[PDB]
């Protein structure tokens, strides 16, 4: 019943959550949470934290006690969804977005993707891109990844013409890391093995984009502009 | 679906 006690619930969820012990951490977490809200409210900043563990471990049951070729799953996912969903609403509530709002957003992307609601992902991803965009530098790794994140749902999605300013964007954030950490040279040997990273991505980001280019030429996907 | 391909590059993106 104490803040204590669900401080503990939290760190054995923790371990239970690394441990593939799916069903304790959902327990666990379950518990801390239900503390932290009769202590603070169901609606409290103080208890963003412990919907989003919450919320993950439920994601990650869902995702364990699910079978690709054919409920627990679908209610795990429908219970995921709600509590990242109020981990959002909360945090909407305070002056400055964080980084945790956008990895709200980017748990409830994924939340939609394992419901197959790409348009749902769509708006979670554009929404924490624009958090990032105000938060970290132009060329970070993270904004690359989110653009990345969104032209492939754009792409599962029948969009390939809107998904190639997305992956060309991510292209571009790649390269001009490359160019900013090589003219830092000019931990060097970080750089340098980093700028390698950054080049080898750049290729596939390329040829993911050839690709895209490809499927907007298809007749279905091209004709409405041609006429 | 997502190809497992591009869930990997978007993890090797963000490093």
């Amino acid at each position: 019943k104490t803040l204590e006690f669900a401080e503990e619930l939290t760190e054995k969820g923790s371990v239970f959550l690394k441990e593939n012990d799916f069903a304790e951490a959902v327990d666990c977490f379950s518990r801390a949470l239900e503390i932290r809200v009769a202590h603070y409210g169901e609606l409290d900043a103080e208890c963003i934290n412990a919907y989003y563990r919450y919320g993950l471990a439920l994601l990650a049951k869902a995702q364990a006690e699910a079978d690709p070729l054919g409920d627990e799953d679908e209610s795990d996912l429908d219970m995921a969804w709600k509590m990242l969903d109020i981990a959002r609403v909360i945090t909407d509530k305070q002056s400055t977005e964080t980084m945790e709002k956008v990895d709200i957003l980017c748990s409830l992307a994924e939340v939609s993707l394992e419901r197959e609601d790409i348009e749902s992902s769509l708006s979670d991803y554009k929404n924490a891109l624009s958090i990032l965009e105000r938060l970290v530098e132009p060329d970070s790794r993270r904004t690359a990844e989110l653009n990345f994140r969104i032209c492939i749902c754009l792409e599962t999605g029948c969009q390939p013409k809107e998904a190639i300013p997305y992956c060309q964007k991510a292209l571009l954030i790649c390269k001009a890391r490359m160019e900013r950490l090589s003219n830092e040279i000019k931990s060097a040997s970080d750089k340098e093995v980093e700028i390698g990273d950054l080049a080898g991505l750049a290729e596939d980001l390329e040829k993911k984009l050839e690709d895209l280019k490809q499927q907007a030429e298809n007749p279905k996907q091209v004709l409405a502009e041609l006429m | 679906t997502i190809m497992p391909k591009d869930i990997q590059l978007a993890r090797r993106i963000r490093g």
